[PDB]
């Protein structure tokens, strides 16, 4: 019995190819491993975290590398516009003479790829100008991977295989992270800021080799020293300032004013150096709250189990959490990847919006790709942090601890819970659905007259008590009677209210009755994939039909076809029944960004906001219209630089078309296929000589059922981002 | 007007959308004969058209630079400024019509279950039954806030129950 | 099978049957023998491209049509 | 157990009709652990309408 | 070979044994119950876990279930 | 089998009762090369009444395709 899957001796006796399957699909589950104990996976997953940082830190030096050495920097900084940045040589022996040329026209004497990465434009405005700083750069970190690669070796060994004590402490590790890897982190990012940036803002270079030779203003700490702290906000960069140059140059150096820089349309260097200050002294005041073996700070489960309502409304409140959040790891899992989803999210809402690169919101490609790239990858977080708080629930749960407290209550209540979900989200179906049909219904029969549109009425609200005194609210922002508005008057507000006045910026545009629409229908879509997520969390202990679920673990493929079938009861198929309706929302979300985005870029926002509410006009006005460059990228003609875009289109539709063979087609079927295919292999004359090792069958159902999902998925992206590229590139 | 729109009334959108509309309903009606069943329905359609942007005008319709009507949803907004007419008596007659039927659903349920054959009476219906609960389905929101008062509508906990709860 | 070779059909007379006389014009000219053995021309040339009528075909009396075509999908 | 025909109230958590109702049928006077005989008027998952419990399960009501 | 574990609720009504197709099962004398019978699994090495007889057992909450382990060549019934 | 019968009988009678009452075909046979057939109509109601096609022959109403006026005309 061959070693394959090794961790796992029974599918080493396996001689099916079945073992080959799982023993992969196993592979990280340290949890199902042999003899594993807690030390050691505690030690593994160090080791884990020394690996992942080396590959980011390998991926990150790679692009650095490449663009160092095969880009079009050099000359891109001089004219941020008409030069599009190159991703990096092109090589084939297949491509034709034509391809050759039409690839070739875009970078340099080669064909090249144009990299959408804005990569660009951060290191540009970073301070970034030469490629031998690029290779510098790139080389260094490829140390520091070496470095964390090392560092993986070297704590794997015995002599440094870390006890469990300083291993599973919190409050020193707690206020280490609160203190030095986050406040001093922004503190030494302020540091360069204003000691190399800036500087290059002002056209001056200051190099390593000089840059202890040149004061970051006028008087070197005086003004602080007598606690002076205005001086250094005194002669900020004009409202003319050319770019990396000292023309409209000032000399302050940590303000705080508003609105983005008029040539830029990106916001202060300034003022980003202030802010990462502020929050590093926070950060780093903050990192002092907890006991550490010194007497003072705190004790974590003295306030929790404070941390208790009378009047027993929580009853227990918080007892037994502190073990049960200091023992389970699938629970941290959960938080940790739930609150890097909210980040990314928040992240993507927030570059859009306020463009802080040099020159950004002028790359509309950079712009739409960065947005929904990020999103997509927070909308995937989220989920599986659900998927493992369900875990976490079949495996680490136990009910006396935790019993009596707000845990229990959940349980307690879940029905309720669930039952409130399904309603809202059912109502929120309807409607949307309904409204929209009847202004499709009012549009086909030519009388839109008819159709109903809503007005945002709260959003407007809220943008009036923005500033945004457009639509005649005028209350607290634009009201200029208003307390705040005299208080701040002086400091930001100014360029605040200017940056929202202009509406050519991306900050905060008007809206009306199809922002309206999608965004109750981005409600919806939420509401429902939480409620699905939930349910198959919840439900993972004990269901009424199988009371005793929790004793099958978290996957299995089914149970029987009695009781009336049990077709995908796990809370596995569960989540993997949430993801189509994660990708559902994502794909709305990140239609209508772009919809609206493009229009506003071209100038016709009127036709946003009047075929955006209707589908039709949705799709003929917005697909079928701006398919018609892709489908073209080549011809019987001939081909230019959107051909490769054209293909990949149609390579992501067949992934998709295939991949549902995989979801629909259920395994007997294909096992009497292979039956009688293995019969024939054997009898046919001169082929029974070679003998296979391990046997044929067809996939498990949960197998095939994650490879169809995987298949869909892939094809699903590659068609979109294929299109969404080219469209914008090809059109502007 | 209000967050910037102007009363449809007013709205030079409406006029020139309807001057569209009345080019198109003329330069397709000159094709017909006067006397034709066919001219006569376009005739009375442009009629119905016109009758409808007067009702819309004289309702006092707000339309931006859409011309395009639009609607308001807060009671203050649209009460102190007469918008009532178009969310708030909806909205209201519509949940009133709603709870009458879940109402009157709930008391036949209730009725027939207690019944020698809950089954039958659910795949047959007891037409003497239905009339008497639809008649007497009116004054639900009393009987229900009365019942409410009694605490009687919500039951005590005696429902059938998954195992840990 | 079946939707294919329907396709197969409406494409051939549309392209090389079909059309007026004057010679004859054929309502696509005859862009098949030449569209119709690459999947690219294919999905443009024929699909994308007669989808014309049927996706503006509202404020007539084919409105239905179109209203149709979204139930349908 | 209480006689023929009586109506208990089943509390088994496992059991399809906890926290319900149903008449028995009949309880065995030997010392089987399951004397009790429910009758129900709701089937379950599987189509039954009469399942068997111990003394203390039920409760009369 | 799949597990399997019967449960004092096993009323010996043989509707195990009943339809078992792979002779994993058989019945032996008891006293639990008035039948004097508790289905017994004494070949689980044959079991595929067609689950025929988990459909099968009238106990309110099921008596015996099956579960799924490793394979082999005896276990998979697999001609080949 | 003899429901099945009667069942298309219906629909036949349908389709020619259509045919006579509401149909341009006296007007099809005068000149089919420029009118086009035509049988179902709509109702003048909230809206569908633009359905109404045009066809020719000073009628109004929607095309058929089942071909039941060359049919016909060959008889
Ligand atoms: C980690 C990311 C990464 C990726 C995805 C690639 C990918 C590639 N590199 Mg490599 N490359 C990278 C980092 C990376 N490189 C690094 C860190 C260096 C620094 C030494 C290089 C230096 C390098 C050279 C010198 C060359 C490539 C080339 C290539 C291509 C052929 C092999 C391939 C597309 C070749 C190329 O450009 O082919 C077109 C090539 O000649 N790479
Ligand atoms: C955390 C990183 C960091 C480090 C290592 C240094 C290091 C230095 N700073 Mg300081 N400095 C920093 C952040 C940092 N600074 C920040 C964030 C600010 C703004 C609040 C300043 C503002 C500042 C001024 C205004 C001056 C220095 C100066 C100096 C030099 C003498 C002190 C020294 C090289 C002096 C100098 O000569 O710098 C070259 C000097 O005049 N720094
Ligand atoms: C609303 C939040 C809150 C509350 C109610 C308290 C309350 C308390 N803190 Mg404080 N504390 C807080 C936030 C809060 N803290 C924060 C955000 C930090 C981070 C800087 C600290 C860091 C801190 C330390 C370092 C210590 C306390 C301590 C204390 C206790 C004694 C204070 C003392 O000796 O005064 C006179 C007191 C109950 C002391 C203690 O023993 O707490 C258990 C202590 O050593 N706190
Ligand atoms: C005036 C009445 C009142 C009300 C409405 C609340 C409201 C609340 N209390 Mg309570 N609480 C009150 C008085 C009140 N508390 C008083 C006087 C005490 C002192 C015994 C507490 C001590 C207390 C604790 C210790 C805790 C709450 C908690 C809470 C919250 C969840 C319940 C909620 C904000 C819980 C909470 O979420 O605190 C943040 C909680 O753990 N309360
Ligand atoms: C593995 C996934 C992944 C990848 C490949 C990228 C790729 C990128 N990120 Mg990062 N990013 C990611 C996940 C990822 N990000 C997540 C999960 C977060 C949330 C913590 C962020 C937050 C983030 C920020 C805040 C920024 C980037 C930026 C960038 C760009 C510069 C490098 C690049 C397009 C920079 C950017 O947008 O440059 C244009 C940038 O400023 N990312
Ligand atoms: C920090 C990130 C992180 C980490 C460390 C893990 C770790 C793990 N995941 Mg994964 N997982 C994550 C994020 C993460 N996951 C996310 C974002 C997704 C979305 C695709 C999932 C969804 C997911 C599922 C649905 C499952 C795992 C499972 C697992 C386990 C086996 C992985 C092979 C392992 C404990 C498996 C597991 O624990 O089974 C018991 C499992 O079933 N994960
Ligand atoms: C809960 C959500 C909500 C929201 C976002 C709004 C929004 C609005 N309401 Mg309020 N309102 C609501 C529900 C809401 N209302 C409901 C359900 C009622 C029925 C009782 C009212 C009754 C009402 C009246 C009678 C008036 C407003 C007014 C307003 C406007 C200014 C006040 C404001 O900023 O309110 C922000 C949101 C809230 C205050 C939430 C609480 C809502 C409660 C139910 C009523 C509060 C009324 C408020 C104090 C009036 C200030 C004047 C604004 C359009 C005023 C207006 O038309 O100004 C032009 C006004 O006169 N509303
Ligand atoms: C007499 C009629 C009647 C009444 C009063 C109720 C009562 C209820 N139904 Mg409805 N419901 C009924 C028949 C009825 N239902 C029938 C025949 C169906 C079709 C199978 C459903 C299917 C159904 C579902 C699936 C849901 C409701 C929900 C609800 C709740 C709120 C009302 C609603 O939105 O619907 C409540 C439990 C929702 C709920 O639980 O809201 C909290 C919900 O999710 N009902
Ligand atoms: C073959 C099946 C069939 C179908 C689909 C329809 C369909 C229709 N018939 Mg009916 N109709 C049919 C057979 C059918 N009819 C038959 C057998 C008769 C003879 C009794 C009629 C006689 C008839 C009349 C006289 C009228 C309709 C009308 C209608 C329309 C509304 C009802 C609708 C288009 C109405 C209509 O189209 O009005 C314009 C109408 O007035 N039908
Ligand atoms: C087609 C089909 C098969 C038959 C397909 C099988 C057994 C797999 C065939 C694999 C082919 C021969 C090669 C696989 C090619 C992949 C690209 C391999 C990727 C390998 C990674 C390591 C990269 C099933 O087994 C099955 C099971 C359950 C439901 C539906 C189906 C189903 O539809
Ligand atoms: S799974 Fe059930 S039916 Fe199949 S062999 Fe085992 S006991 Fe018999
Ligand atoms: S487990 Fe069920 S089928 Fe098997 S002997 Fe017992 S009562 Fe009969």
């Amino acid at each position: 019995t061959k070693l394959f899957p090794k961790f796992s001796q029974g599918l080493a006796q396996d001689p099916t190819t079945r073992r080959i399957w799982y023993g992969l699909a196993m592979a990280h589950d340290f949890e199902s491993h042999d003899g594993m104990t807690e030390e050691n996976l505690y030690q593994k997953i160090f080791a884990s975290h020394f690996g992942q940082l080396s590959i980011i830190f390998l991926w990150t030096s790679g692009n650095l590398f490449h663009v160092a050495w095969q880009g079009n920097f050099e000359q891109w900084v001089t004219d941020p516009v008409h030069i599009r940045p190159i991703a990096h040589a092109i090589w084939d022996p297949h491509f034709g003479q034509p391809a050759v040329e039409a690839f070739t026209r875009g970078g340099a004497s080669g064909p090249v790829n144009i990299s959408t990465s804005g990569v660009y434009q951060w290191w540009y405005t970073i301070g970034m100008r030469t490629n031998q700083d690029l290779y510098v750069g790139s080389v260094f970190l490829a140390l520091v991977s070496a470095i964390f690669l090392f560092a993986g070796w070297l704590h794997l060994q015995p002599n440094f295989q870390p006890s469990l004590s300083w291993f599973k402490d919190a409050e020193s590790r707690l206020n280490h992270h609160l203190s030095g890897l986050f406040g001093v982190s922004s503190l030494a990012w302020t540091g360069h800021l204003v000691h190399v940036a800036i500087p290059e803002s002002r056209g001056q270079h200051v190099g390593w080799d000089n840059f202890l030779s040149v004061l970051p203003h006028p008087q070197g700490l005086t003004p602080f020293f007598t606690g002076n702290w205005a001086a250094y906000a005194q002669s900020p960069d004009t409202a003319s300032h050319v770019f990396g140059t000292a023309q409209g140059s000032g000399q302050a150096i940590l303000t705080f004013l508003g609105g983005f820089h008029p040539q830029t349309q990106s916001l202060w260097l300034t003022d980003m150096a202030h802010h990462h200050l502020a929050i590093a002294v926070i950060f780093i005041v903050a990192g002092h709250m907890y006991r550490t073996n010194f007497g003072i700070g705190h004790r974590m489960q003295a306030i929790l189990e404070a941390h208790t309502p009378p009047s027993g409304s929580l009853g227990a409140g918080h007892k037994g959490l502190f073990d049960t959040v200091n023992n389970s790891l699938h629970f941290q899992l959960g938080l940790a990847l739930a609150s890097v989803g909210t980040i990314t999210s928040l992240v993507a809402q927030h570059m859009y919006s306020l463009p802080p690169y040099a020159f950004q919101a002028i790359d509309f490609t950079t712009q739409a790709a960065l947005y929904t790239h990020h999103q997509y990858i927070a909308g995937f977080i989220m989920c599986g942090a659900f998927a493992h708080g369900a875990i976490f629930f079949i495996r680490d749960y136990d009910p006396e601890q935790n019993k009596g407290n707000v845990l229990a209550r959940m349980l307690d209540h879940k029905e309720a819970l669930i039952s409130h979900l399904s309603w809202v989200s059912l109502f929120l179906g309807f409607h949307t659905l309904g409204l929209y049909v009847h202004n499709d219904v009012m549009q086909a029969f030519g009388t839109p007259e008819k159709q109903i549109l809503i007005e945002p009425v709260f959003a407007q609200w809220i943008q009036a008590a923005h500033g945004k005194a457009l639509y005649g609210f005028d209350f607290l922002l634009s009201s200029k009677t208003s307390a705040a508005f005299a208080n701040g008057q002086s400091l930001w507000l100014p360029g605040w209210l200017d940056a929202i006045n202009n509406n050519q910026n991306s900050l905060f545009l008007t809206i009306g009755p199809g922002d309206f629409l999608v965004h109750h229908a981005i409600a919806l879509g939420l509401h429902t994939t939480t409620l699905i997520l939930v349910k198959g969390a919840l439900d993972a202990r004990g269901s009424k039909l199988m009371p005793d679920k929790k004793d099958f673990g978290y996957s299995f493929p089914c149970d029987g076809p009695g009781r009336g079938g049990t077709c995908d009861i796990s809370a596995y198929d569960a989540f993997y029944l949430a993801v189509f309706w994660m990708l559902n929302t994502i794909g709305w979300v990140t239609f209508y960004w772009h919809w609206k985005h493009l229009t506003l870029w071209q100038g016709n926002v009127a036709q946003f906001d009047e075929s955006s509410t209707y589908l039709m006009g949705w799709l003929r006005d917005y697909l079928w219209l701006n398919s018609s460059q892709l489908i073209n990228g080549y011809n019987p003609f001939g081909m230019n630089s959107l051909s490769v875009w054209a293909w990949t289109f149609l390579f992501g539709h067949l992934i998709y078309a295939t991949g549902f063979m995989f979801l629909i087609s259920w395994r007997g079927y294909w096992q009497e296929l292979i039956e009688t295919l293995v019969w024939a292999h054997e009898k046919t004359p001169l082929a029974n000589l070679v003998y296979w090792k391990d046997k044929p069958v067809a996939l498990s159902i949960v197998q095939a059922r994650l490879v169809g999902l995987a298949h869909f998925s892939v094809g699903y992206i590659f068609t979109y981002a294929a299109f969404l590229i080219a469209s914008t590139s090809g059109r502007f | 007007d209000i967050a910037g729109l102007t009363p449809c009334s007013e709205s030079k959108a409406y006029a020139k959308l309807e001057k569209k509309e009345l080019k198109t309903l003329e330069k397709r009606l000159k094709q017909y004969e006067a006397d034709s069943a066919p001219a006569v329905a376009l005739k009375a359609t442009m009629e119905r058209t016109k009758a409808r942007f007067a009702n819309y005008a004289k309702a006092g319709l707000l339309c931006g630079n859409d011309g395009l009507p639009h609607l308001i949803a807060d009671p203050g907004l649209a009460l102190k400024y007469g918008h009532a007419g178009e969310v708030f008596i909806p909205t209201f007659g519509f949940l009133y019509v709603a709870g009458y039927i879940g109402y009157v659903g709930r008391q036949y349920l209730i009725a027939v279950k207690g019944e020698a054959k809950p089954t039958d009476k659910e795949i047959i219906i007891d037409v003497p039954l239905a009339t008497k609960l639809a008649w007497q389905g009116a004054g639900w929101p009393l009987a229900a806030v009365q019942e409410l008062q009694r605490g009687t509508l919500l039951e005590k906990e005696e429902n059938i129950t998954v195992s840990p709860r | 099978s079946l939707s294919i070779v329907i396709f197969h059909f409406s494409w051939k007379m549309q392209s090389d049957v079909w059309g007026t006389v004057t010679g004859v014009s054929h309502i696509t000219g005859g862009n098949f023998a030449q569209s119709a053995n690459t999947i690219n021309g294919w999905l443009r040339d024929f699909l994308w491209a007669q989808s014309s009528q049927v996706i503006q075909s509202y404020g007539s009396a084919l409105s239905a049509y179109g209203l149709i075509f979204l139930g349908a999908h | 157990g209480p006689k023929r025909g009586s109506l208990v109230k089943i509390l088994r958590p496992e059991s399809y009709w906890f926290n319900q109702v149903g008449k028995v049928v009949s309880v065995d006077q030997s010392g089987v652990r399951y004397p009790v005989v429910v009758r129900f008027e709701n089937q379950n998952y599987a189509g039954v309408t009469t399942n068997n419990y111990a003394l203390d399960e039920v409760v009369a009501a | 070979a799949h597990i399997v574990k019967i449960y004092d609720t096993c009323i010996g009504c043989t509707q195990c044994v009943r339809a078992c197709p792979l002779d994993v099962l058989e019945m032996v004398p008891w006293d639990g119950c008035k039948a004097s019978q508790m289905a017994s699994a004494p070949r689980t090495e044959d079991c595929v876990g067609c689950k025929r007889c988990e459909t099968a057992c009238p106990t309110d909450f099921l008596s015996v279930r099956v579960y799924l382990g490793s394979e082999s060549t005896r276990s998979m019934g697999l001609s080949y | 089998h003899f429901g099945q019968l009667g069942i298309i009988f219906i629909w036949l009678s349908g389709m020619y009762f259509h045919g006579a009452r509401f149909s341009n075909y006296e007007a099809w046979l005068s000149d089919p090369t420029h009118i086009k057939p035509s049988a179902q109509v709509v109702w003048p109601i909230v809206g569908q009444e633009i359905l109404n096609g045009d066809v020719g022959g000073g009628f109004q109403g929607i095309q058929i395709t089942s071909g039941f006026f060359q049919l016909w005309r060959a008889s």
